[PDB]
């Protein structure tokens, strides 16, 4: 049971590594906003500092409190 | 060999032909600028990616863009 | 320049000892390159492959196995004597290539002689995205 | 002539550089018909180290 | 300790996310370089001009969320 | 005084200045009161 | 010729230069419109090259920078006299060295810290020390705690003097370039003056002090009734009885009779069996002989009065014909370039500083420092790697040397250029040999992993096994204990307890026992030998090829220490000299960790331990014979083996070191973003911060920016080499505070 | 008594823990005389445990199957029962001094840009008004809401520097 569990955990993790590169390499290859100008996805990358920053204020966030009560404890 | 662009922002201080140790940039007159001058590649073949045209390049964004791939014996930096 | 030199086979090189850095079997199997100057006088320079080389009153011979080392020591040679040479290339089967300024006037000046390649005439940035031309062979900045 | 006021802030809405939507102070205005004449200066300067650029007409305009 | 493991969880899944999406938005264009599409998908850099652009393509950014990956796994 | 107060009004000062006054403000906290857990008043 | 050239006055006291942070580079001088202008002022801070081209200031610059180190390194010592007058167990310690733990750092009660001020006995409470300073406070003899007050005071007055002496011999009395290059002077008066008359001192103090406190310390006198040192000095019949040549008073020194003095400048061989240390009569006549020694070597060159030498005639004729001039211009470089100076005395440190290290794990010269088995592992430890620190500094001024202050025309066919010349071949044959090296040593060590893991240990490089003995150093230990039978006749006994054939014990501890080398010592001095060559193939490649290459002839040109030449020739990262340190770093850190954990084994299974009635018992099981070949035991019998008491530290008094053992690892494991990662992915993160802190109006006037590739890799090797550091020391302190 | 915890003053596991810290305490006390100082350090390191042992109970805390006081985190149930203490008013607390730095920090920016060369103002502080600040900023989420309402606090995005894309 246990080597099931880490192997297909590594396996999801991985796959999920691989679809987040073919998504920037869908972002970078093939895109044309020409194509889709002011749908969701013309949207996303219009406010994406918003979200980056987001995902890094609560990263930095997560990380500095977890580790605050780690070294705590 | 590598690719070298030179696009219209460029605007003539003639310094990139002289941070390029390898003779691939040429000035050449022109009439869309101040100075009359504008980069070119003759000798693009000769180029190895170095970037030192990039590095002083003032422009915002750069005149000078090289591009990598397709790297050759010369391209490489190989002396064997 | 005004007329393409031809360098001399019979021209003297500088005195230097033997250094592992240097012609190698690129060389024999394929071109090298070759670097002229005409002296004024016995001064000390620095090889851009080895160490220290004391040169030649009059003609002098360099021989590079990179254009790379010809240009550093032509970079040398203005910066520190106001010297300007020139370099060749020399192939495997003896053919004679000239690539210091055909111009002959330094790629820092114009002459009003030389065409303008590989010049874009759009702005950087403004080229199209890769879908446009994919499957096409050609890259966006290569239009 | 043809361009803003010598010593006015303009803003630069060209995507590529810099200083997209940021306001900079105009030095020189070219009356010789090139390609970029409006040449401004910028506070701050950019990751190369240079704090002043040129623009065409398109690209300047008045900030609010 | 579960809810503390479980929150430690939440920030590397979270961070593993924050690289992973800036690389996939900043696939194509960014402030320190715009024409990051016309380079490829992976590419070495731009140079050591504008302060240093190593590790700037978003197969480097992958290359960076794997090990973050590795960590969260 | 000047020349020397424009010194001390820079940043490694400030960075001392700061420091010294919270964390001597918590090393007193936490001596004249013990440890606690909980804000019950 | 030799005189004193001295400008006065030429920087005014002031703080005007203070009020502006940037004003050494006129880079930084205009303002900090970027972040990187902070981490250039702090790393531009004391490099003077570029500050200015005068040698003359550089050269003020770095008198005063020296005598402000000096300051800072007085008042170290000072503080550490000052702790030991005033929070110690010193008066303890001294009436009971074998059972009462030294201790000179007292924590305060504020938060939980009352754990760390361990029962070290004696009454007392505190940090468990490890530097040794209590048996150096015994070799010299001090007795209370007024006297490490006296000197802690007298240190601090002289810390005080350098400062005022760094302030005046810049700001009010600056030397001129004519006063720094009398190399001749410079080398006399440190010679002669500084070595040999510190080397007399000592002498003088052992004889007159610590010589009579000593012979009285270890006969069983309470401290309290043993003289002051000033009784012995001024009263003859108190040094009489002590020491009977003393009563002939100072006759057979200039009546050429010294062999009266055979009591008190003894030549012994090994240790002291009350105290464990060297005896204090031969360290005596070793530091007299050491200043007649420095005293001759110091009247050597010549400086004003015609006879002497002349080391540019002695570079000069020194020219052999395989290589061509000979020395013939390096009396030019070494008086006009800092750099190469620099590289030279920080080699011979570093090196003469692991020398340090190993002549004390050798010969503990000081009484109960044997037993002590904590400070003898720290002192090893510790001059290890300093002197690798050293070393590695060493490589990289010379490479900056070779950037900066090389210049082709005074060298044409001298050793420098032709070590130019034929770089390749000197790093081609350093490869051939680290690849031969690293093969039969670690490809050894593989194969008897694999050979234990296959069930066949008769396969194995082992004792029982077909064995690599090492015959050339065991035929030295051999000829080194037969030493003072034939060729030292003179000598009581062997030089050292590595070969000898008795063992040493004080309070029923091993002091110093002899060491049997086998097939596992020949593995690890050989895998030590593969490790130091690569390094030094690392330095020496980064130094041989600052100038120019064969990838990049123009490397001379873009500095010592810059990023890279883009991508280029598929890459040109790392290629600067400043890399090459920056991974020399991390091989000298393998490189040191390696020996000492090969020390700390080999001390714990085969010296250190507790001897009984039946036999002697070692620390361990005696299993460095039998797990030392392989690499997984080495891992389980030394790193799992041990640290079960850091690991279980917690509640104790050494709790402290595995606190500091995980933030170690937290360090060592954060350097890794600095060190695998680049800077443009790191520069966009910072862009779209730029642009969150920009959407609410708090964007700073100083622009963020990412750190340089330079600097990114400067911060990921420091947090690296400081986390391996601490890592190391917190294991290695609690494994032997715990046990030892 | 949420979530299967006892109270720390009816948990036998809590008066173990208790009792053990006191065993290893006074086991040091042995090796000392009473008339020493470690033995004073030793008797105030005793009276602070068994004060903070004191004061953990009867405070609402709670423990569950490890002698070791547990945190409630959810409002409301920390709320309703004696809980607040916990991490609900610490989180006002804390809030109060992030938002004190957060403010005083802006303030100070925004005074900065509007001066001659800007920069040199971050490694060059001026005392008095940041003191000054530093003092007017205990109403924090006062001036916050007011700026929030009327622009000052945001700024449009046609003078923010944006991604090219
Ligand atoms: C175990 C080692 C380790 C640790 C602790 C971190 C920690 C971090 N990395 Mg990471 N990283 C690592 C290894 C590690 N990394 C490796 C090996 C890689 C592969 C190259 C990466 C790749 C990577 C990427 C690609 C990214 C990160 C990011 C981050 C941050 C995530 C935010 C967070 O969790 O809150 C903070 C987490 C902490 C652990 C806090 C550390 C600071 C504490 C409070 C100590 C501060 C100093 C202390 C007060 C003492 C002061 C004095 C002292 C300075 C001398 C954080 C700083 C992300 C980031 O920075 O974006 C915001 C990001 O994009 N890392
Ligand atoms: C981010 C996580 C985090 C959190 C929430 C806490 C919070 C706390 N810890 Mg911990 N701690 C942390 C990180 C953290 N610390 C780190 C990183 C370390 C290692 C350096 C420690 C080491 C540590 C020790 C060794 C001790 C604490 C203690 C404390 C308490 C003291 C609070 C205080 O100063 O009085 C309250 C302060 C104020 C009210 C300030 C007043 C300001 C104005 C005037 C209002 C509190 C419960 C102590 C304690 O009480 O034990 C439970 C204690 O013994 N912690
Ligand atoms: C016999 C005379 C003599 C003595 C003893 C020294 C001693 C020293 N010199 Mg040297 N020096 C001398 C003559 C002497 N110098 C001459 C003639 C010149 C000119 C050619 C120099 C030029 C020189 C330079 C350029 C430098 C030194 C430095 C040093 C120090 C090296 C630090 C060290 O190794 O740790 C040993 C440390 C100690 C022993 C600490 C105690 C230091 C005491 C206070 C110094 C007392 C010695 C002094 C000569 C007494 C007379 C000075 C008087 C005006 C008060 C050391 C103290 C370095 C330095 O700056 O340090 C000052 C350095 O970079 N020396
Ligand atoms: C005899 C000793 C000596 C002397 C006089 C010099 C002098 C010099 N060196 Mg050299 N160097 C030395 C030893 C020495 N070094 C050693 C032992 C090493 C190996 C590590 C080096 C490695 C080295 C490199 C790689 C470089 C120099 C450079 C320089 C120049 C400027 C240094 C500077 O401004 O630092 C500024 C001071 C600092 C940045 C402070 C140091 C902070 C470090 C990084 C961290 C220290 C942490 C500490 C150990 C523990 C604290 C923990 C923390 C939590 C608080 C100057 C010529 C540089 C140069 O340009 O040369 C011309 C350069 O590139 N040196
Ligand atoms: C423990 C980690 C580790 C290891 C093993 C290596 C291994 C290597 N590095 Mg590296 N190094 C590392 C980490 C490591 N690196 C890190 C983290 C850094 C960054 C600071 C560097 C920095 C660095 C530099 C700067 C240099 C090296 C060099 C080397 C080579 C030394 C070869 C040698 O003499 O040993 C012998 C070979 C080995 C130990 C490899 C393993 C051999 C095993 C025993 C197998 C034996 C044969 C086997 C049966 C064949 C298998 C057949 C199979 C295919 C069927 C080798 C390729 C040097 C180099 O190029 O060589 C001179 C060099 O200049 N490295
Ligand atoms: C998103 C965060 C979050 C989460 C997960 C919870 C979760 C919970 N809250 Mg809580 N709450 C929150 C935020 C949150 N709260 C906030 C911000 C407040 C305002 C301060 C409250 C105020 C609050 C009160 C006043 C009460 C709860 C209660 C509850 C519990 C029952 C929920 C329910 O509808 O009954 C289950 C319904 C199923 C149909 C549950 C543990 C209740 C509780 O403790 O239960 C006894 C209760 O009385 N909450
Ligand atoms: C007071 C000034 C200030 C203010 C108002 C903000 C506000 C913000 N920052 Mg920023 N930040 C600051 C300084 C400031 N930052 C500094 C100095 C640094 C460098 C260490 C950063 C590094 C930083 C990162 C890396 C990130 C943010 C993020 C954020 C957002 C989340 C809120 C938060 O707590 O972030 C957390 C902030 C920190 C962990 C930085 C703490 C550093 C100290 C507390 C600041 C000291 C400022 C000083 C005391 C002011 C001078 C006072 C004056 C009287 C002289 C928010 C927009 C995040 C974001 O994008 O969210 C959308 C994000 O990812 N900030
Ligand atoms: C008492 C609190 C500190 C002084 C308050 C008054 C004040 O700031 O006056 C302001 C004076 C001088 O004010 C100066 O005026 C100039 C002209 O406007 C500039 O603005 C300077 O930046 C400013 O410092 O500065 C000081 O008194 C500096 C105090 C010391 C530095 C900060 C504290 C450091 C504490 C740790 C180190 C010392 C111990
Ligand atoms: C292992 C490394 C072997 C290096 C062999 C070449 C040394 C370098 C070299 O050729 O040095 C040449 C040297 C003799 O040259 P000269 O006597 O003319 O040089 C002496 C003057 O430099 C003084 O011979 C030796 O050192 C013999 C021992 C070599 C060991
Ligand atoms: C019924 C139920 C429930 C609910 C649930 C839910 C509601 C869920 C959800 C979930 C979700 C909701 C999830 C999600 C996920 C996601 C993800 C995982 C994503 C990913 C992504 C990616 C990977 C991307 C990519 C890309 C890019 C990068 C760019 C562009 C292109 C693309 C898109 C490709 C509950 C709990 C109440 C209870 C129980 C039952
Ligand atoms: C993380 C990282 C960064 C980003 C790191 C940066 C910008 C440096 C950040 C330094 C901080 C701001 C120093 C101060 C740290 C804390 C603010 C101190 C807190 C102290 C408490 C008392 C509050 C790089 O720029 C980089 C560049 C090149 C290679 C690798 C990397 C790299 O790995
Ligand atoms: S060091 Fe960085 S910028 Fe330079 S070639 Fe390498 S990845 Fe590119």
């Amino acid at each position: 049971q246990a080597s099931l569990y880490t192997h297909h955990q590594y396996i999801a993790g991985f796959i999920m590594c691989g679809a987040f590169a073919h998504g920037a390499i869908f972002f970078i290859r093939d895109y044309d906003p020409e194509q889709n100008k002011g749908n969701v996805l013309a949207r996303v990358l219009d406010h994406k500092e918003a979200i980056i920053s987001h995902l890094s204020w609560v990263s930095l966030f997560l990380g500095f409190h977890t580790l605050g009560l780690y070294v705590h404890n | 060999a590598h690719v070298v662009k030179i696009y219209d922002t460029c605007i003539g201080c003639t310094q990139c032909v002289r941070a390029c140790p390898l003779d691939v940039l040429e000035m050449v007159p022109w009439d869309g600028c101040k100075a009359a001058q504008m980069a070119s590649s003759p000798r693009t073949e000769d180029c190895v990616g170095c970037k030192r045209c990039e590095t002083a390049c003032p422009t915002d964004f750069l005149s000078v863009r090289v591009y990598l791939g397709n790297e050759s014996t010369r391209s490489l930096g190989l002396a064997y | 320049p005004w007329k393409q030199p031809e360098l001399d086979p019979d021209t003297p090189s500088p005195i230097f000892g033997g250094s592992t850095g240097g012609l190698l079997r690129k060389a024999q199997v394929e071109e090298f390159y070759v670097t002229t100057w005409e002296s004024p006088k016995e001064q000390i320079f620095e090889m851009p492959t080895g160490g220290a080389a004391i040169m030649r009153k009059g003609p002098n011979l360099l021989k590079l196995a990179r254009k790379e080392h010809c240009l550093a020591l032509t970079t040398q040679l203005r910066t520190k004597f106001r010297m300007s040479p020139c370099f060749y290339r020399v192939y495997a089967d003896g053919k004679v290539e000239y690539l210091h300024p055909k111009d002959g006037v330094y790629p820092e000046k114009v002459n009003a002689g030389r065409v303008g390649v590989n010049q874009n005439m759009r702005s950087i940035g403004k080229n199209v995205d890769p879908i446009k031309v994919k499957f096409t062979g050609s890259e966006p900045f290569e239009i | 002539e043809i361009g803003p006021k010598r010593g006015s802030l303009v803003k630069v809405l060209r995507p590529e550089s810099y200083w997209y939507n940021q306001v900079g102070k105009v030095v020189s205005v070219d009356q010789s018909g090139i390609r970029y004449p409006v040449v401004v200066r910028f506070e701050n300067q950019n990751y190369a180290g240079v704090s002043t650029n040129n623009y065409a007409l398109d690209e300047v305009t008045d900030p609010p | 300790g579960d809810f503390l493991v479980h929150h430690a969880i939440a920030l590397g899944l979270h961070t593993t996310t924050l690289i992973l999406v800036k690389g996939a938005l900043d696939a194509r264009g960014s402030k320190l370089m715009p024409d990051k599409k016309d380079f490829g998908y992976s590419f070495p850099c731009d140079g050591p001009g504008r302060g240093g652009t190593c590790d700037i393509s978003a197969y480097d950014a992958f290359y960076l969320a794997v090990f973050w990956m590795l960590n969260t796994i | 005084m000047k020349d020397f107060t424009t010194y001390l009004s820079t940043a490694p000062v400030v960075g001392l200045g700061w420091a010294i006054f919270t964390s001597g403000l918590l090393i007193e906290i936490n001596r004249f009161f013990p440890d606690p857990l909980v804000f019950s008043f | 010729k030799v005189k004193i050239a001295v400008d006065r006055n030429p920087v005014e006291t002031n703080f005007e230069k203070w009020a502006k942070p940037g004003h050494f580079s006129r880079a930084l001088a205009k303002g900090p419109n970027t972040t990187t202008w902070i981490w250039n002022l702090h790393a531009d801070a004391h490099d003077f090259d570029n500050h200015t081209s005068d040698l003359e200031e550089i050269s003020r610059k770095v008198f005063s920078a020296h005598f402000g180190q000096l300051g800072i390194i007085l008042i170290w010592l000072s503080g550490m006299y000052f702790h030991g007058a005033r929070f110690s167990n010193y008066e303890g310690w001294l009436s009971d060295p074998t059972h009462i733990k030294p201790s000179a750092q007292v924590v305060w009660p504020i938060v939980g810290q009352e754990i760390l001020n361990g029962d070290v006995g004696g009454g007392f409470q505190g940090i468990q020390i490890t530097s040794g300073f209590f048996q150096l406070w015994r070799a010299s003899g001090i007795t209370s705690e007024l006297q490490l007050y006296s000197t802690a005071i007298g240190g601090l007055v002289l810390a005080a003097a350098c400062f005022f002496a760094g302030w005046f011999h810049y700001h009010k009395a600056a030397p001129k370039l004519e006063w720094f290059q009398n190399v001749e002077s410079m080398l006399n008066h440190h010679l002669a003056g500084l070595l040999g008359l510190g080397s007399l001192a000592w002498a003088g103090h052992q004889i007159h002090v610590s010589l009579p406190v000593n012979k009285l310390l270890d006969a069983g006198v309470d401290p309290k009734e043993i003289p002051l040192p000033h009784e012995f000095l001024l009263n003859q019949s108190i040094i009489a009885d002590l020491y009977p040549s003393f009563s002939k008073g100072l006759a057979p020194f200039f009546t050429l009779n010294w062999a009266e003095y055979s009591d008190f400048l003894t030549f012994k061989g090994g240790l002291n069996p009350v105290t464990g240390g060297l005896w204090l009569s031969d360290t005596a006549h070793h530091h007299l002989a050491i200043a007649v020694l420095f005293l001759v070597a110091g009247h050597q060159y010549r400086t004003n009065w015609g006879i002497g030498h002349s080391i540019k005639d002695i570079l000069e004729s020194h020219k052999g014909p395989f290589t061509g001039n000979g020395h013939a211009g390096l009396y030019e470089i070494l008086t006009t370039s800092w750099h190469a100076q620099l590289a030279i005395n920080l080699a011979l440190f570093g090196s003469l500083s692991i020398i340090v290290a190993h002549h004390m794990y050798a010969m503990p010269p000081y009484p109960y420092l044997a037993t002590d088995y904590g400070t003898q592992l720290s002192l090893f430890t510790h001059h290890m790697w300093i002197g690798g620190f050293c070393v590695v500094g060493a490589g990289a001024h010379a490479a900056i040397f070779m950037v900066r202050d090389y210049d082709p025309t005074n060298n044409y066919n001298n050793l420098l250029d032709r070590v130019i010349r034929h770089r390749d071949a000197i790093i081609s044959h350093l490869n051939w040999v680290s690849i031969f090296l690293g093969f039969h040593s670690f490809g050894l060590y593989i194969h008897n992993d694999t050979m234990s893991a296959l069930g066949r240990p008769q396969d194995m490089f082992s004792d029982t096994a077909i064995q690599l003995q090492p015959v050339f150093a065991q035929w030295i230990q051999n000829t080194h204990f037969t030493a003072p039978q034939l060729t030292a006749p003179n000598a009581l006994a062997a030089t050292s307890l590595t070969w000898g054939g008795d063992v040493v014990a004080v309070g029923g501890k091993v002091a110093m026992m002899p060491i049997a080398l086998g097939t596992s010592d020949f593995l690890v001095h050989h895998i030590h030998a593969f490790t130091i060559h690569v390094t030094v193939l690392i330095l020496l490649k980064g130094v041989l090829f600052a100038r120019s290459s064969r990838l990049i002839p123009d490397k001379a040109n873009l500095g010592f220490r810059f990023p890279c030449d883009g991508p280029g020739r598929g890459g040109t990262c790392q290629v600067s000299a400043w890399d090459h340190v920056f991974l020399g770093l991390f091989w000298m850190y393998n490189s040191l960790s390696i020996v000492i954990f090969h020390f700390s084994w080999k001390m714990q299974s085969d010296v250190w331990g507790t001897v009984t009635d039946s036999g002697v018992s070692h620390i361990t099981g005696g299993n460095f014979a039998q797990s030392a070949n392989t690499i997984n035991g080495w891992l389980r019998d030394f790193l799992w083996a041990q640290s079960s008491q850091v690991i279980q530290s917690y509640g104790s008094a050494l709790s402290a070191y595995g606190l500091m053992f995980l933030g170690a690892h937290f360090v060592w494991a954060f350097s890794l973003m600095f060190l695998f990662s680049g800077r443009g992915y790191w520069q966009e993160l910072i862009e779209s911060i730029v642009w969150a802190h920009n959407k609410l109006r708090v964007a700073p006037s100083i622009q963020p920016r990412a750190l340089s590739i330079t600097q990114g890799r400067a911060v990921g090797v420091a947090h690296y080499l400081l986390g391996g550091i601490a890592t190391t020391w917190s294991f290695f302190l609690a494994r032997i505070i715990a046990v030892g | 008594d949420i979530a299967g915890l006892t109270p720390c003053s009816e948990s036998k596991a809590y008066n173990k823990l208790e009792r053990k810290e006191l065993k290893v305490l006074d086991k040091r006390l042995k090796k000392y005389e009473p008339g020493s100082a470690p033995y004073l350090a030793l008797q105030a390191t005793k009276e602070r445990t068994e004060n903070r042992f004191k004061t953990y109970a009867k405070q609402g805390l709670l423990c569950g199957n490890d002698g070791l006081p547990h945190l409630i985190s959810d409002p409301g149930l920390a709320l309703r029962f004696n809980h607040a203490g916990e991490v609900f008013i610490p989180t006002f607390g804390f809030l109060y001094v992030a938002g004190y730095i957060g403010h005083v920090g802006r303030q100070y920016i925004i005074l900065s840009k509007e001066d001659a060369k800007p920069t040199d103002k971050e490694i060059i502080l001026d005392v008095p008004l940041a003191l000054k600040l530093a003092f007017q900023g205990w109403a924090w989420p006062l001036a916050s809401i007011q700026e929030l309402r009327n622009g000052s606090l945001l700024e449009k995005d046609e003078n923010i520097t944006v991604s090219p894309r």
